């Protein structure tokens, strides 16, 4: 059908945009990321594929969304039919993501509806979960004693099984948290998406100062210049190996949301003659600085934590995903009426989160509906279509809240839309329009939308600088390659890694095997083939 | 089309003062879609003026511009001899381009 | 450094055809998006007509866009104006501009040529 949306104004794309970036890709993902990697050995790589790659190719996934009013798929067809198989990768990525992403807030709710209680659990550990091991922080200091903000995670929160294969119970505390969060989703999205006004002056402004007021807290405890000194000294031992690029560059490629069919999305909706540059180039600004930022509120904390048990930073907390509920309830503890800021710091975490997920629900169903605007057109189709997607997503997320659920979500995060899968993308979505669809044809198209081609920056990242990084990860980690492990002490058993590498193949194959798809398709001989495929179609 | 005025038809000046020229739209442009230009009487013109106050290679530094959304101006702290010209306004955030009535500077 | 000048023009018969040029020197000519501008014998400006870097966008102006053709010839930095039926109010000087950026402006104009109808 004719008919395509378009913005009320371009604040609703400003916003748009600002909630799908800033969430807890920032605030929960560096954190853990930088302290398994030993600290400061992490920026460099960090900052290498920021400037070289990043920003070019956000730009360049919203500008081709401006250029062709189609979703995450249907614009490849008016790019490069041959390559389309790029647009279902870039929307398996998305459907792999959304199962794993509501865990964590679901985690959160549980401590949301923890925290409202006369005494903080994690405060003291008098009760029945503890181990006789448990000492608390102010006598640790006076030889296996642990912690009680740990335990309570590891033995309440998670009531961590000793390994995968062994998944026990499902735990329905969490399970009725994970469905509550699927019905806030449905009962913002069944009706569609807008800003609704004076909503968003509270929601977009409390998370920060709720952030800035968790940095001051942070950095004014006594251990604190410790924890930063081990933040930002490089160690370059750590560069001889491949782990602490690959984390870096795809760390990029997440938090940015690039590799997936939502910027796109919202990219589409924009008028043709509208300029987005600026607001792209700040926005980076903003979610680079925010992401920066918050490593100051947690390592502060960490090396608080080290300076007042006795212990070497690196030994003090879980190299693993579990970092942000481990630190920043232990810094919350640290203020008069503890109760008022534990409720506080999970709504900004539920706010920080919902936004995201909201608007990358929206840019799924849009890549989708595009496939088949009559069939699914608007009516009870949307209605059904919606929920039908939904209730799969959450049996799928049900998977891993048993007792075994950790080891299972440490791989998705590990493998699925968090890893190689998105330097394959982002080297072919660069070589594509670079070097098939032309460079100089894509800035002349460029100059025609914004009235000024794009620079050498633009050109060069994607013409040399994105294809050479992405091939040179690639490589160097199956030359060097090393396999999974949890918590720095957990190795995996050969078939949770051979899952891994499954999840990953769903998501990598769409490119070549669509190409054989469209080959096989058209009649004549192979050369024509090919050229009817590499021309621009619908 | 969006067709733009300019107010004053002509201009007679001493070397001894300062003018405003005013360039007023049919419909609202944005900052950075306004150019003015210089014609020497008998010659090609040449760019003067661009994102509505942004002064060109070799322009006096004299000249200054202001404005926003539906109105823009051109002003001229001290004029001079050698300043006489005529100067057109131009719109360039969409199509037709359009170029305002101009206003020649004498005397 | 840049350079521009343009050739042809005289007088022709009310509803003839003529065809215009403008040679270029001193930059990369397959880059700079080209204009055409006239000017009346009332010295009122008129834009005519712009043609993109590779000659694909093309905009006329409304009062024109049924018998002027803009095209480029990029081998030899050579740009070309055909026009197919002259009224009586085509006559025009007209100028050659090389209005890359539309930020900012028509920074380099060529000398023009006159066209009159009898
Ligand atoms: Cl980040
Ligand atoms: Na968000
Ligand atoms: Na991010």
């Amino acid at each position: 059908p004719p008919q395509r949306e378009k913005w009320s104004s371009k604040i609703d794309f400003v916003l748009s945009v600002a909630g799908g970036f800033v969430g807890l890709g920032n605030v929960w993902r560096f954190p853990y990321l930088c302290y398994k990697n030993g600290g400061g050995a992490f920026l460099i790589p960090y900052f290498i594929f920021l400037f070289g790659s990043g920003l070019p190719v956000f730009f360049l996934e919203i500008i081709i969304g401006q250029y062709t009013s189609e979703g995450g798929i249907t614009c490849w067809e008016k790019i490069c039919p041959l390559f389309s198989g790029i647009g279902y990768a870039s929307v398996v990525i998305v459907s792999l993501l959304n199962v794993y992403y509501i865990v964590i807030l679901a985690w959160a709710t549980y401590y949301l509806f923890q925290s409202f209680q006369k005494e903080l659990p994690w405060a003291h550990c008098n009760h029945s979960w503890n181990t006789p091991h448990c000492m608390e922080d102010t006598m640790r200091k006076n030889t296996n004693f642990t912690s009680p903000v740990i335990e309570f995670w590891e033995r309440n929160v998670l009531s961590l099984s000793p390994g995968i294969d062994h998944p026990g119970s499902l735990k329905w505390d969490l399970a009725l948290c994970l469905l509550l969060v699927w019905l806030v989703c449905f009962f913002c999205i069944w009706k569609g998406v807008r800003s609704t006004g004076k909503v968003v002056y509270f929601t977009a402004t409390f998370p920060f100062a709720m952030l800035l007021v968790l940095l001051v807290r942070g950095l004014t405890l006594p251990g604190a210049g410790a924890g930063i000194k081990f933040y930002l000294y490089p160690d370059i031992t750590r560069l001889e190996d491949p782990q602490v690029w690959i984390d870096a560059g795809t760390q990029i490629f997440f938090s940015y949301a690039i590799c997936l069919g939502a910027m796109t999305s919202l990219g589409s909706y924009n008028k043709y003659h509208n300029n987005v540059y600026r607001d792209c180039m700040l926005l980076g600004c903003l979610n680079s600085g925010t992401s920066f930022v918050s490593g100051f509120a947690i390592f502060s904390i960490l090396g608080f934590m080290a300076q007042e048990q006795g212990v070497d930073i690196a030994d003090v907390a879980e190299s693993g995903p579990g970092l942000a509920f481990i630190a920043y309830p232990k810094a919350v503890t640290m203020m008069p009426l503890p109760t008022f800021w534990s409720i506080l710091f999970f709504i900004m975490l539920l706010l920080l989160g919902l936004d995201s997920q909201f608007v990358e629900v929206e840019g799924q169903i849009t890549s989708l509906v595009d496939l088949y605007p009559s069939f699914l057109r608007k009516g009870y189709r949307r209605e059904i279509f919606i929920a039908f997607v939904c209730s799969i997503s959450y049996l799928l997320g049900l998977t891993m809240v048993t007792e075994g659920g950790m080891y299972v979500f440490q791989l998705f995060d590990y493998y699925a839309a968090s890893g190689v899968c998105l330097l394959w993308v982002a080297f072919f979505e660069c070589f594509v329009i670079a070097w098939i669809y032309g460079g100089n044809r894509f800035s002349e198209d460029i100059r025609d939308m914004i009235g000024f081609p794009p620079g050498p920056w633009m050109k060069y990242s994607w013409a040399v600088i994105t294809p050479v990084l992405c091939v040179g990860c690639f490589i160097f980690s199956l030359v060097k390659y090393v396999p999974l492990t949890y918590n720095k002490t957990y190795v995996y058993p050969n078939w949770a890694i051979g899952l891994g590498w499954s999840l990953a193949l769903s998501s990598m194959l769409c490119v070549p095997l669509v190409i054989v798809i469209r080959l096989c398709q058209t009649e004549g001989p192979f050369l024509v083939r090919v050229k009817y495929l590499l021309t621009p179609r619908e | 089309e969006n067709v733009l005025t300019q107010s004053p038809a002509i201009m007679s000046t001493s070397p001894g003062e300062k003018v405003t020229m005013t360039c007023r739209a049919s419909s609202s442009v944005g900052s950075s879609y306004l150019h003015w230009y210089q014609q020497k009487s008998g010659a090609s013109p040449k760019l003067w003026i661009y994102s509505t106050s942004n002064l060109a290679s070799g322009v006096p530094a004299r000249f200054s511009g202001s404005g926003s959304g539906t109105s823009y101006s051109l002003t001229i702290s001290s004029v001079e001899a050698e300043d006489a010209a005529t100067y057109y306004c131009q719109q360039f955030s969409g199509y037709p381009l359009t170029f305002g009535s101009g206003t020649k500077l004498e005397m | 450094e840049v350079q521009l000048v343009e050739s042809g023009g005289g007088l022709v018969k009310p509803g003839g055809s003529l065809k215009l040029s403008c040679a270029a020197s001193g930059f990369t000519f397959s880059s700079y998006a080209m204009s055409w501008v006239r000017q009346s014998p009332e010295k009122r400006l008129e834009w005519v007509a712009e043609i993109s870097s590779g000659g694909r966008y093309i905009y006329y102006s409304d009062t024109v866009t049924g018998r002027f053709t803009i095209s480029r010839d990029n081998a030899r930095n050579i740009l070309h104006l055909e026009m197919s039926s002259l009224r009586s109010e085509d006559t025009a000087m007209y100028y050659c501009a090389r209005g890359e950026v539309r930020q900012r402006g028509f920074d380099y104009w060529g000398q023009g040529t006159t066209l009159t109808v009898s």
